[PDB]
RNA sequence: GACUUAAUGUCACGGUACCCAAUUUUCUGCCCCG
RNA sequence: GGGGCAGAAAAUUGGACGAU
């Protein structure tokens, strides 16, 4: 007897499980599951603490296992005292069974101690399985027992309080997936806890005889597997916060909420979880976006008054109150209070409770059918140990889903059925440590490594729960002798956020209840990875699954490890492979000596060769990729990667809204960014990378081939074996297809890569910008003469028929034409596709797959007043009225966007944009693009609105002057009205004419065309491109040749239009055609002295005779509507268009000529370009003009095939009055059209034509109603009035 | 007048799919409506719901749980958790009340009923004590209106087999009419305890069981009857079982394959329950002889029954088709969308039935001698034997070659167990043998018994053995030799010089496609590939053409040109099953493949064999195909067992499967 | 040395929190009378 | 004699086939 103390130390995270008796285990399914677990007791009433042991039992059965292993090594020879093989039996009705049963192999060997064991003498294995002894089966006394394993007791530095079980351990839930569907079946629950502080543990053996020492002291070093985790015995010789933080987070939701901006605390809320990735810098020198210059109010958000002092203010106050807690704590505490008094003042906390699922099974049925099968393995073969060490690296953002942090406390896991949840801040979760750092657990790597050896071997089986008898299947013979270690990368820094959104089919428009975010990792992160087999020969399956992990030049390492496999996320690349040999026959003595390597593989996979310690060898017999069989046969075709690169020619933008609110600049939307970690240098980046996410690819293609097929307008998907549910999977099966990112790969060849665009929604009455309805964009700046490309991969699984290949090739080539752009703002041409680029490493099959002018001719009569009176002296009214009075037709049912109608066309115009008068387009983003304000200061200098160097129009507003004209044109709605005051302006319009709001009364036909805000438009439109002409109208006596200073721009005052309120609203605004541009022209000398250099522009002028080609692409449509947007685009001769600023002086005229329109169609066999010549146009037209009629009520015109004439409805005979242009062929007619100045005595006076509003509008003269009736009617002359 | 929240929509709802006006098929999807409807409306107010919603929710989920069948052998956890959810919201409802009669009946009616659906399922967590204080409490609240509800019914059945009495509600639960056969079976029995109208009661719903389909509550219900009438030593469950067995036979006899699979595979205990009824009479009291022999005839009838029955159910696409939702069935997945007589056997052959009684854990052997016209049986132990064969099969799986000694051991273990296969009496000597084993005995090698004795002999030296999966492939032309060998190592160049065949015979690179084209039904059909047995998904046997082509599947398919063929393969081939067989008695080789196609006979390996043993059997298997095996493997070396195990080992492997 | 094991028998390294979903829909950087 | 607008309206999670 020598009392000899064990002291045992964990390196992997263990487990734990509540300890009850005997009896008590019976009852409860999570104690009978961790029999050999970590053992946790409650010390004092309240559950709050206890202590944690590990029972001698598992102990006792460990070092059994331990020597029988060692001695099957040496023959039962074991330093040169045979052994006999022992007992592993009892009969039930002479004693009483052990607490334990056993259902492993147990090994067995030749009897070679020529005698039988008794009390009197035996062997040391019988000593140490207390065969032989006077104790057994009840405990009496410590004496009698010649072998003793007693419990062992942690280890604690601080002993204030107990153990307090929430920081020993933390809960989570493990899974188990099945095979063929991807999808989990059932789930468990078990307890982990850290290693770091408590992990060591001390017990006494007290073995009471000197023979088996020897045996004894080995089998203490061959134990690794314990307690479920590595391990190696030898001897010796503050919620406070929360509530302030609460009540802080209470005062600035009722501040804002006395502000009436209650919803925006939501974003709020997201902008401070944002925050986490900043340092305290963002919050201490005040680098938080600012607002725009010289503006009252500064930012939106961050200059909210919450009880009189600035946000800013108040959450720097927050933070020097709080700064203990640390940063990433503060504002993850701040964020969650807000989010949660948000949801309270709401009304709801989104219980989330689950019907019938949420299966919790645990392995039960083990009180009979006890068997005792030996294994006896020859006398030959040897036993070896192989150890792989290695690194994995992320080439993706990688995922790894965990539980929300409320349900992973360890006491309070459950209470009891029907327990409602509450939705924490974050839907989704990410793992990770104490010390917050990324971990990939053991589990999910067992998994992955099972599912790969299932795949490699091509058979295995469905892992059992609670059989009687082992598996005897190869992938599980295979796993029985691999053990893994857990990885935990040198990274603490917070994780991402991505959003994700769903879009409902039928209107094209974002699905009600549908936004949610997910935590994803960094790129490029490093994890350790260690592999042991224990085996008689290395497996070919488990080398082939090894080089098919590794990633080499020319090889792209494939292990999807992880969660969200459909989106690319979870692809890892295992790096420097050194595999070494352990001789376990006769180089027993030195494995035991140091505990295997158990502990210290880091310094393994650092040292080199030289200082290799004795008995590990370099395992130079490890076969290369194209000598295994199990590889490239079963492993390498199971997936397929197709890359490509796609080049866009217009500003793609994919907004995130919530970097904008923590970046300086103060932008609405900003491109999205990425970060990717960086192994030589520890940080991540010195500058972001640009990308799209890959949901939006696996959208776009997933919505292609739906439309394509026609499955995506199904009502349901149950028992469906379609193409969608078949290639992109479902709520019941994975995805047959994995989309990755798609990353910009030539930003180094931009300068100012990102281009600052505005805009602004016009009145209809007024004319002017409405209120509140200002607007930028950001995006990347792409242009057709240098296109952005963008590199992306996805992978096709094994399997693929030709009919789904066919699919995917006509998904890919229907993209490629340009049917479906990326990004926001498609409507008005942002991330167009010009076209894809295959590069020559797809599958073959794959790249063998994918391989006269139209006129009008429509005259127009036009007004009589400027005709007869062709000379000179006739002024009129720059803008006047159009009245449509009361009718608006509402179209109940509405064309969706599910799939392309047999009946319905669609296609793609091209069209030809040439200018009358010179035009002006400026371009905001900077506001001295000429250089002008170092002489002249408050100035502003515009150019031409320009991308990459080019002049390009942009296609927000050809949309809108299109929209214009066609609600004009077909008598719709008011798509925008300001409802203020001058009753209100909303009172004065008739509810009929009221914009469209919800799809329940209808859409009229100006938005059910152009799209409203519940219903995506169907048609798009592009950005124009200028080829031909003369450019920079040039006068002489301006510091830039190419330059006009305009006059003074003024509000418009809708107080003229309207009256006293007997009057009524006059409809929409108009501009007329003249060439007044002149009279600018010539008074520079002028307005250059007598205006304040403040109220007037100088910008870039072009010049007439200009040509724009710009293209028009429509789908899902009816005839006649086509035929309305034709006569829309060009009305016929002498009636043009205006667009651009300038437009009350005559600077904007241009008009449109149609080239060519194309016309396909899908229901076909695969799809088709058409022609459409003069024919078809001239009846779609006819069509249009027949709707107009029926829409007109009477039948004034009688069926027939002629040109239609226009002019017979009254208000399109207005209109075409309207657009008129009185100088294009070959007319001599000059129309002279101003305003009045204010008075008389005033600059640009006429000095003698009374034409001043003094005596216009002081009600003796021109009563009201004359003014309104002279106002409404086009053309009419005001200095000789009427 | 009507509150904001009413949950009115849900109650209609459920009425209207309780009543059988409704198809079973779009039962389901409805009531999943009403349960999210009042799921929504619980989640919209927390605790402050009223105590009726909570009914509702109760009741849908009790539906709920009545509406999942017990699929195999092993309950699914919906039913269970929806049982769960259930108990658990009909408790809350109780514990705070607002105050009614009809309110406070219904309440505890779905809560009774709950808590027998509980117990019926499992015991353990709702013990008898609990259901009984429960159902009393129940019973005294007043749910005793017998015509209107059947929960009233069950409540008093279950009431009734727990031990209380009833005598006073007995007269308006007979008057009743909502009640079944076997309900007013269970009443005469544990009220009027009389044996005549509870007989006949039940013997009216025997006959009334011919019709319902093998998922209904009610075969559940008569096996515990019977099982409890067995449990209370009555002499009134040997006839029932007996006709209930006759009526699960009619009814098996019209039903599907994957419905044969799941729901036909629980019926084992009635298959047993009606062996042991049949095994009771033919005893020590003597009646006239050949009812002996008739009764025996009957056992055999009966533990036939039982045998391979998938297999017995075996244009071109749909039976590919059905053969992956099979396949895809097996491993518990998802599947979306002129017999001849037990006495007709040649003369000069015995047949031995073998039956594993699993209810008392004794094995059964029947045999009958054709020239004798005698029927015996026998009885013996089968739990060591499964021991040492799972030892055999573990050492094998992992060193394939040096496991003879636990082969030796697994034979004289079979030796000692079954000492009635050298008797005299039982199977008389220079006699051929036929085997009919049953659910782990088709892997023990049956002709190589050692008896016990001083110096063992095998059992081949004196009988001549076969093999058939089940009586039912028993059944009641050309003279071409075909060949296909696909032996890359060689060593086989002597043989493919015989000009016995011609014209069919693939010496080198034989595939697939040289099988499928078959087409005159040749005499002798030898296949030399390569076996790779799989164990997971026995369903594909992998056996190794060139391309890799017929494993199991295209065999059932792809080949219709080998009936009555005789073909010797040498590969491992009919062995390597699972050792656990299955949820029912099935034996899944590509032998047993090729005798479904209509082969007459296939000699197989049991595990692996050498090149030299498959030679020597082709080449003295052609100089004349009268020759049966025991004599090549008596002269091979068979009987050296003691000094080479190795030999012994290689010897035995083969097996003949075909029954002339 | 209790709380905290039973000793001729512990495969829990027997179980990937897995599957489904386009940050997207509408909008001319435009504009004169107290 | 004089400058305004500079974001507004919604979505902030839903569901997850087991056999008449
Ligand atoms: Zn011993
Ligand atoms: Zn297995
Ligand atoms: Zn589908
Ligand atoms: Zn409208």
């Amino acid at each position: 007897d020598m009392n000899i103390t064990v002291e045992l130390t964990f390196f992997e995270p263990y487990r734990l499980v509540e300890w009850f008796d005997w009896d008590a285990r019976k009852k409860s399914h999570s104690a009978m599951r961790g029999q050999a677990f970590a053992q946790w007791t409650w010390k004092g009433k309240g559950r709050t603490a206890g202590k944690s042991f590990i029972t001698g039992t598992l102990v006792r059965s460990a070092v059994i296992k331990a020597v029988e292993e060692l001695l099957s090594l040496n023959n039962g020879k074991w330093e040169g005292v045979p052994c006999c093989n022992g007992s592993f039996q009892t009969d039930e009705s002479k004693g009483k069974k052990p607490s334990f049963l056993r259902k492993r192999h147990t090994l067995q060997w030749q009897a070679n101690n020529k005698n039988i064991c008794d009390k009197e003498e035996a062997c040391p294995f019988c000593i140490l399985l207390g065969r032989f002894d006077n104790a057994g089966k009840v405990h009496e006394r410590n004496k009698d027992y010649d072998i003793h394993f007693s419990n062992f007791d942690l280890d604690h530095k601080q002993e204030k309080n107990d153990l307090r079980l929430v920081d020993i351990a933390s809960g989570r839930i493990l899974n188990r997936v099945d095979f063929d569907t991807g999808k989990a079946k059932d789930y468990f629950r078990t307890w982990e806890a850290d290693y770091e502080t408590y992990g060591t543990y001390t017990g006494r053996i007290t073995l009471r005889n000197e023979h088996a020492k020897k045996l004894l002291l080995a089998s203490l070093g061959f134990v690794d597997k314990l307690c479920g985790a590595l391990c190696r015995i030898e001897v010796i010789k503050s919620e406070d916060h929360n509530d302030e933080l609460r009540k802080q987070a209470e005062v600035i939701v009722e501040a804002f909420k006395q502000n009436d901006k209650l919803e925006k605390i939501r974003i709020l809320a997201d902008a401070i979880r944002t925050l986490r990735l900043h340092g305290e810098g963002v919050i201490e020198k005040d680098e938080l976006p600012d607002g725009k210059e010289e503006r009252d109010k500064g930012h939106h958000l961050w200059d909210i008054k919450v009880q009189g002092t600035a946000l800013r203010t108040k959450l720097k106050e927050l933070w020097q109150s709080n700064k203990d807690i640390g940063w990433r704590k503060f504002t993850e505490m701040l964020g969650s209070n807000l989010y949660l008094i948000y949801k309270k003042e709401t009304g709801g906390v989104s219980t989330r409770f689950r019907i019938l699922g949420d299966t919790e099974y645990y392995s039960k049925d083990s009180e009979g059918s006890d068997l005792f099968i030996p294994v006896t393995p020859p006398e030959g073969i040897e036993t070896k140990e192989w150890i792989i060490v290695g690194r994995l690296k992320a080439a993706t953002p990688f995922y790894f889903g965990v539980q929300q942090p409320s349900d992973s406390i360890p006491g309070k896991e459950k209470k009891s059925e029907d327990s409602l949840v509450i939705n924490e801040h974050t839907s989704f979760n990410i793992l990770l440590d104490k010390e917050n750092r990324y971990r990939i657990p053991r589990s999910a790597l067992r998994g992955a490594l099972r599912r790969d050896l299932r795949t490699a071997f091509g058979s295995g089986c469905n892992v059992s729960l609670g059989g009687q008898i082992l598996c005897n299947c190869k992938v599980c013979i295979e796993m029985r002798r691999i053990t893994l270690k857990d990885s935990v990368s040198d990274f603490s820094e917070p994780p991402e956020i991505r959003y994700r959104i769903a879009k409902n089919p039928g209107t094209a428009t974002v699905e009600d209840g549908s936004l949610f975010d997910i935590e994803v990792g960094p790129e490029g992160l490093t994890f350790p990875f260690v592999l042991r087999y224990r085996g008689h020969k290395f497996p070919e399956q488990l080398s082939s699954v090894i080089r098919y992990w590794e990633e080499n030049d020319g090889k792209n390492g494939m292990a999807w490890l992880g969660g969200l496999d459909s989106t690319g996320k979870g692809r890892f690349a295992l790096k420097d492979i050194k595999i070494f040999e352990w001789d376990l026959n006769q180089k027993i003595n030195e494995y035991i000596k140091e505990r295997g390597m158990r502990g210290k593989e880091k310094e393994l996979l650092e040292m080199g060769e030289s200082s290799l310690p004795d008995g590990l060898i370099p395992y130079k017999f490890f076969e290369e990729r194209e000598c295994l069989f199990p590889y490239k046969e079963n492993l390498k075709p199971q997936w397929s990667e197709v890359q490509y690169t796609i080049e866009v020619g217009s500003p793609l933008l994919t907004a995130d809204t919530i970097s904008a609110l923590t970046e300086p600049g103060n932008r609405d939307a900003i491109a999205y960014k990425k970060r990717v970690y960086n192994d030589g240098n520890n940080a991540i980046e010195p500058e972001p990378r640009f990308a799209v996410k890959s949901e939006t690819h696996r959208g776009i293609f997933r919505t292609a081939v739906g439309r394509r097929t026609g499955d995506l307008g199904k009502e349901d998907h149950e028992d469906c074996t379609c193409d969608m549910c078949i290639i992109f999977g479902n709520e019941h099966e994975s995805s047959k297809i994995r989309f990755e990112d798609l990353e910009l790969i030539n930003g180094n060849e931009f300068e100012k890569l990102e281009k600052h665009i505005d805009h602004v929604a016009i009145d209809r009455f007024t004319g002017g910008a409405l209120d509140k309805a200002k607007f930028d964009t950001y995006p990347l700046a792409g242009s057709p003469k240098k296109p952005l490309k963008l590199k992306g991969r996805f992978w096709i699984k094994k399997g693929f028929s030709g009919d789904h290949k066919l699919l995917i090739t006509t998904a890919l080539s229907d993209i490629r034409d340009g049917l479906y752009p990326l990004g926001s703002k498609g409507g008005v041409g942002y991330g167009w596709v010009a076209g894809i680029s295959i590069d020559d490493n797809v599958p073959d099959d794959f790249k063998e797959m994918i391989n006269g002018p139209i006129n009008n001719d429509y005259v127009h009569p036009g007004h009589q007043s400027p005709k007869q009176d062709h000379k000179n002296k006739n002024i009129y009214y720059p803008h006047y009225f159009l009245d449509s009075g009361s009718k608006v037709y509402r179209e109940k049912d509405i064309i969706t966007h599910e799939e392309f109608t047999e009946e319905l066309l669609s296609g793609k115009i091209n069209c030809k944009l040439e200018t009358l008068t010179p035009l002006i387009i400026p371009d905001t983003s900077d506001e001295n693009g000429l250089k002008l304000q170092g002489n002249k200061p408050g100035h502003k200098n515009y150019k031409f609105f320009n991308i990459n160097g080019e002049l390009m129009i942009p296609g927000s507003e050809l949309r809108g002057m299109l929209r214009t004209h066609f609600e004009a044109l077909t008598k719709s709605c008011f798509a925008i009205f300001g409802e203020d005051s001058t009753k209100t302006l909303g009172g004065k319009l008739d509810k009929a004419l009221h914009p469209c709001t919800g799809l329940s009364d209808g859409l009229c036909p100006g938005c059910h065309l152009f799209g409203t805000t519940d219903y995506k438009g169907r048609v798009k439109f592009g950005f124009a491109k200028y080829e031909n002409g003369p450019e920079w109208l040039i006068t002489r006596g301006n510091n830039p040749e190419r330059s006009l200073t305009l006059g003074v721009l003024e509000s418009p005052r809708p107080a003229f239009s309207i009256p006293d309120d007997e009057s009524e609203i006059p409809g929409r605004k108009f501009y007329l055609h003249h060439n007044g541009w002149r009279i600018i022209r010539q008074k520079q000398l002028e307005i250059r002295e007598t205006v304040q250099p403040e109220r007037n522009v100088t910008t870039e002028v072009m010049d007439k005779g200009n040509v724009f080609s710009f293209d028009v692409r429509f789908e899902n449509l009816r005839e006649w509507e086509l035929g309305l947007l034709l006569q829309s685009l060009d009305p016929g001769k002498n009636i043009a268009h205006k667009l651009g600023k300038g437009k009350p002086y005559g600077f904007g005229s241009v008009k449109i000529k149609i080239d060519s329109l194309h016309t396909f169609k899908i229901n076909s066999n695969n799809d088709k370009i058409k022609r459409v010549p003069q024919s078809d146009i001239r009846e779609y037209i006819n069509k249009g003009y027949q709707k107009l009629i029926e829409w007109s009520g009477n039948n004034s015109i009688q069926k027939g095939n002629v040109l239609p004439q226009w002019h017979v409805i009254p208000h399109i005979d207005k209109l075409y009055k309207l657009l008129w242009v009185p100088f294009l062929n070959d007319s001599k007619l000059e129309p002279d059209v101003r305003y009045p100045v204010l008075n008389e005595e005033s600059k640009g006076y006429i000095e003698g034509s009374d034409y001043t509003y003094k005596k216009l509008g002081d009600k003796d003269n021109l009563p009201y109603k004359t003014r309104v009736k002279g106002l409404t009617t086009p053309w009419s002359p005001w200095n000789p009035f009427q | 007048t009507r509150e904001d929240i009413d949950r009115k929509e849900a109650e209609r709802l459920l009425d209207e799919a309780f009543n059988p006006r409704t198809k079973p098929v779009d039962r389901k999807k409805i009531i999943n409506s009403a349960l999210k409807i009042l799921i929504g409306l619980y989640k919209e107010k927390k605790d402050d719901l009223t105590s009726a919603s909570f009914i509702s929710i109760a009741r849908a989920y009790y539906l709920v749980s009545i509406t999942i069948l017990p699929k195999g052998t092993t309950i699914p956890e919906k039913k269970k958790e929806a049982l769960r959810k259930g108990i658990e919201f009909i408790d809350r409802a109780i514990n705070k009340f607002n105050g009614s009669i009809l309110d406070s009946q219904r309440a505890f009616r779905i809560k009774s009923v709950l808590s027998i659906e509980f117990n019926r399922i499992d015991r353990e967590k709702c013990d008898n004590i609990k259901l009984k204080n429960l159902l009393n409490e129940a019973v005294d609240k007043g749910c005793t209106d017998f015509d209107t509800y059947e929960w009233d019914i069950q409540i008093a059945i279950r009431l009734c087999e727990l031990g209380v009495d009833m005598e006073g509600h007995f007269d308006n639960l007979i008057k009743s009419n909502k009640a079944n056969d076997l309900q007013k079976a269970k009443a005469y029995y544990f009220i009027k305890k009389d044996d005549h109208k509870a007989k006949e009661h039940m013997d009216k719903c025997t006959a009334s069981l011919k019709y319902t389909p093998c998922s209904h509550r009610l075969w559940d219900e008569t096996v515990g009857f019977i099982e409890r009438l067995k449990g209370d030593s009555s002499t009134l469950w040997r006839d029932f079982a007996i006709k209930t067995y006759r009526s699960c036979r009619v009814q098996e006899k019209e039903t599907g394959t994957l419905r044969l699979r799941w729901y036909w595979s629980r019926h084992r205990v009635l298959y047993d329950m009606a062996f042991l009824a049949v095994k009771e009479q033919a005893d020590d009291e003597e009646p006239d002889v050949n009812v002996k022999q008739a009764k025996i005839k009957k056992l055999a009838e009966i533990s036939d029954s039982l045998k391979s029955r998938f297999s017995l159910r075996l244009s071109n696409h749909e039976f590919k088709k059905f053969l992956d939702k099979c396949v895809t069935a097996y491993q518990d997945g998802y599947v979306i969308n002129k017999l001849l007589e037990l006495t007709q056997v040649p003369e000069g052959w015995v047949v031995v039935h073998f039956y594993l009684n699993k209810l008392e854990g004794m094995g059964n052997a029947i045999v009958f001698d054709k020239c004798a016209n005698s029927w015996q049986y026998k009885e013996f132990q089968y739990k060591e034997l499964f021991e040492v064969f799972l030892t055999w099969q573990a050492n094998y799986n992992l060193y394939k070659e040096n496991a003879a000694e636990h082969l030796v051991t697994l034979c004289k273990k079979i030796g000692e167990t079954m000492p009635f296969l050298f008797c005299d009496n039982f199977i008389p000597n220079g006699k051929d043998v036929l085997f009919v084993p049953h659910d782990f005995l088709h892997r023990l090698p049956l002709h190589g018994s050692i008896e016990n004795k001083t110096n063992g002999k095998l059992f081949l030296e004196n009988h001549s053995c076969c093999y058939l999966p089940a009586w039912s492939f028993a059944s009641e032309t050309s003279d071409e030799y075909v060949l296909l060998k696909n032996f890359d190592q060689g060593h086989f160049e002597t043989l493919q010089n015989n000009q016995i065949w011609g014209t069919q015979s693939v010496k080198d690179g034989a595939s697939s496609d040289d099988l499928e084209n078959i087409r005159n039904n040749p005499r002798l059909l030898t296949i030399l590939c390569h076996g790779e047995a799989n164990m997971s998904n026995p369903f594909r046997s992998m056996l190794k053409l060139a391309n890799g082509g017929i494993t199991y599947l295209e065999i059932l398919n792809s080949v219709k040109g080998l009936k009555g063929s005789q073909v010797i393969l040498g590969a491992c081939e009919t062995d390597l099953v699972p050792p656990l067989s299955d949820v029912m008695d099935e034996h899944y080789s590509v032998a047993t493949a090729l005798l479904l196609i209509g082969a007459a006979g296939v000699v197989g390996t049991m595990w692996k064999v050498r090149s030299n043993k498959t030679k020597s059997l082709i080449e003295w298997k052609l100089e004349n195909i009268e020759y049966k095996l025991n004599e090549w493997q008596k002269e091979t070396g068979g009987a050296a067992y003691k000094d080479h195990p190795p030999t012994f080992y290689r010897s035995i492997a083969f097996r003949s499967i075909g029954f002339p």
